């Protein structure tokens, strides 16, 4: 029994990294500005 | 006669209190140029000057 193995995605998300999660923090997340 | 201490500073009236700064202590002190953007509460009312 290995730790870390080869399959494809489990039926919850931690596999498949999404990639377009780059463009809404660079636009619309404003931050605290540095209360 | 009977003067305790005088001396030199700025003219509160060339810089008026008004539209510009202010001065009730010594230094003079305008309101919000460069505050320090992630502090406290209490702070950045040493900037001010």
């Amino acid at each position: 029994k290995p730790i870390i193995e080869r399959q494809g995605e489990t039926v919850d998300g931690l596999t498949i990294i999404d990639t377009s999660i780059v463009w809404p923090i660079l636009c619309q997340c404003t931050y605290p500005l540095v209360e | 006669y009977g003067a305790a201490v005088v001396n030199i500073d700025l003219n509160r009236d060339f810089f008026d209190t008004a539209t510009g700064i202010d001065l009730t202590k010594g230094i003079p002190l305008v309101q919000d140029l460069l505050v320090p953007i992630g502090v406290t509460a209490g702070a950045e009312q040493s900037a001010e000057y």
